[PDB]
């Protein structure tokens, strides 16, 4: 999700910035914000890569500093929950339960062909162990 | 050439306004195990009811219940607040609207001609509109977070629906059409400014 | 004033700058402000990663050594009953250090009953922990307003058995019934009727957590939008009356 | 690994003759040893510490 | 990397000895250090008992000089229980590796 509104954000901040940029005829173009250059120069922002250009007016600047604060967040906290993932190790069970041997089928579960836990499976009035069985 | 722009900007406009329309509506938001009318059974939540899926009680659609108030617990007002903006679906609604007026907009330029205002403001709506749905996707995954049926995707592998994926390319669709409404106004101020020069 | 303050904020966030200060007090200035934005970054980049390290080697307490070891935690049993006898009689390295620290505390962990023993678990905000049957503390695990949970397995075996007199016709009838009805699995349907079919109840980093900078960001782009708006209005009803 | 808990309940006995002098004071040795605790340290030895 | 050489702590007392599993230790195969731990009930030290008793390969030793010796050549796998006055004169002994 985190991806996906990144994407989301990138486009959104190019498009503002683009419109920001050179609307106004009276501002025209003075800039080089164009659409090309406004996805360029986001994608340089949040890849921290500098840009060739930078916004002018007020608008423009207003939508650059957002950007750098969210970009500036967002990369430190990829790079922080990398280490705390690099630092600790979880390992953790995909079946702990009954239940969750029932939901799922990707892991297989048998008893023995002839015993108690057989009849236990075979006769059984829980809704659990008939969807097993 | 500006005929084809316009037909561009007005086809991907009713589309866009069309997939909003069509997810705000739809209940394919979100493939997660829960109760109907609160047995779990699994389910493909929406934006305001529920129905329950592959289950004895299949085709229930119940309603999603945005205040938890069983505990009698309201915690701080910032989490109030934000299930408030959630049940109401604020900012979705106002992306249809806004999508709306854009494409209202965008029809009333053809009528007036002389008016080159007209396409900046549905440009204008076009991007507040993709705003919105920006903000209303925020929300509306920040509030499934709350209820771990929507969230911890490491055991429940909650998936999302078709319905969601319609809104994610509603706004796409958007902004692409607000960069062409503000070209094609660019470009008539453009032409404008051409023409007295001779 | 107005390119400086562009500047500066650049420089914070470690972005490209158009233009870079020339004269010496100008460099000065960049130069301090630089370090300053460099150590301030790396701090907050160093503390997040600690923030998150050590919230992900926190892990619950799930058994009684894991909960005797730590002492922030109090527990205690009953005021009397047989689980102060199992814990006093214990010759298990474990749960005889667990009946030593009951003994000698303050305030006292013993409760006089298990009414308000529970309630001390809840009011307690997970400060104490309650020692008792394991039926029990499943049935309020499954009661309102469901804040109690239990965690581990079981400390010692006992059970629960139908009592006759000593030399009565019905004492083989009913054993056998009894047994009778755990190999049928009536008894496993009515433990799970009283308990649970009449109860009343990751790793990656979350949207959630950096909600508040996407809501920044959009709020920056609206604010950005109207002043770009009010701009234009005002020069066009500036130049409209001009001309 | 075992996870989970157990999905049912069973015991062990020790089984003597129907109708025989050892069959009551066995059922008090079984019963004594559990209050002391020596079948979970006899459980423990054979499991655990071994 | 930096984090996890922060945490790492050696082995300080007996109880740390007795947690772990990854380092073996052994006594003497007969002596007063042996009957220490058979005839023990401290928490701490009847815990290793049960290791000492069931391990495979034994870890006792015959004689003191094989132990020292097999602490040396276990690269600090190992780990050797003696008196403590002998202790600290082999310490001070060449080559200074223990």
């Amino acid at each position: 999700e985190i991806w996906m509104c990144i994407v989301f954000a990138y486009i959104g901040v190019s498009v503002v910035l683009f419109l920001v940029s050179r609307f106004s005829p009276y501002e025209w173009s003075t800039n080089e914000f164009g659409i090309f250059n406004s996805l360029w120069f986001s994608l340089g922002a949040f890849m921290q890569q500098g840009c060739d250009i930078s916004p002018r007016s007020l608008s423009g600047r207003i939508v650059g500093g957002v950007w750098w604060f969210f970009t500036l967040i967002i990369i430190s906290s990829y790079t922080a929950n990398l280490a705390a993932f690099l630092t600790v190790e979880r390992m953790v069970s995909p079946i702990e339960s009954a239940e969750d041997l029932s939901k799922q089928t990707e892991i297989a579960y048998g008893t023995l062909d002839s015993g108690s836990t057989k009849e236990f499976f075979r006769r059984s009035k829980i809704a659990v162990f008939d969807k097993m069985w | 050439d500006r005929g084809v722009q316009m037909l561009l900007t007005t086809v991907g406009a009713f589309a866009a306004f069309s997939l909003m329309t069509i997810a705000v509506g739809t209940d394919y938001w979100l493939y997660s195990r829960g109760v109907c009318k609160t047995e779990e059974v699994m389910t493909h939540s929406g934006l305001w009811r529920t129905c329950c899926l592959e289950g004895n009680f299949k085709g229930l659609c119940k309603q999603i219940d945005h205040f938890p108030e069983d505990a009698d617990y309201e915690a701080d007002t910032a989490e109030y607040f934000l299930r408030a903006v959630r049940a109401s679906s604020i900012f979705p609604i106002l992306s249809v609207i806004l999508l709306f007026m854009g494409g209202l907009c965008i029809a009333a330029s053809e009528f007036y001609k002389t008016r080159h205002n007209i396409i900046l403001s549905a440009g204008i709506f076009f991007v507040s509109a993709g705003l919105s749905n920006i903000i209303g996707i925020i929300v509306y995954i920040s509030a499934n977070a709350g209820d771990p049926s929507k969230s911890d995707s490491k055991k429940n592998s909650y998936s999302y629906g078709w319905s969601f994926y319609f809104g994610a390319l509603s706004f796409i669709i958007a902004e692409m059409v607000g960069v062409l409404a503000v070209h094609m106004f660019i470009d008539r101020h453009k032409q404008l400014r051409a023409t007295a020069r001779a | 004033i107005f390119n400086s303050l562009w500047f500066s904020l650049g420089a914070f966030m470690q972005q490209g700058c158009d233009i870079s200060p020339r004269s010496l007090s100008g460099r000065i200035v960049g130069g301090v402000w630089w370090f300053f934005t460099l150590i301030i970054i790396s701090s907050y980049t160093a503390n997040l990663a600690a923030f998150l390290t050590v919230e992900r080697m926190v892990s619950p307490i799930e058994s009684a050594e894991d909960l005797s070891k730590q002492t922030e935690i109090a527990y205690g049993t009953l005021d009397s009953g047989s689980t102060k006898e199992f814990f006093r009689r214990s010759k298990i390295a474990v749960f005889d250090k667990m009946w030593t620290y009951m003994r000698s505390a303050e305030p006292s962990v013993f409760v006089r009953t298990t009414a308000e023993g529970v309630a001390r678990v809840r009011k307690s905000k997970g400060k104490y922990a309650y020692l008792l049957e394991s039926t029990m503390n499943e049935y309020i695990e499954q009661r309102k307003p469901c804040d109690t949970m239990k965690v581990g397995g079981n400390l010692d075996s006992k059970g629960y058995d139908i009592a006759t007199p000593k030399g009565s016709s019905l004492g083989t009838p009913v054993n056998l019934a009894v047994l009778k009805l755990s190999e049928q699995g009536v008894l496993d349907k009515l433990k799970n009727k009283w308990w649970y079919d009449k109860g009343e109840c990751t790793s990656a980093l979350s949207l959630s957590n950096v909600a508040g900078v996407f809501y920044i960001l959009v709020g920056g782009l609206g604010l950005a939008m109207l002043v770009a708006l009010i701009e234009f209005c005002y020069k066009s009803r500036a130049e409209a009356k001009r001309m």
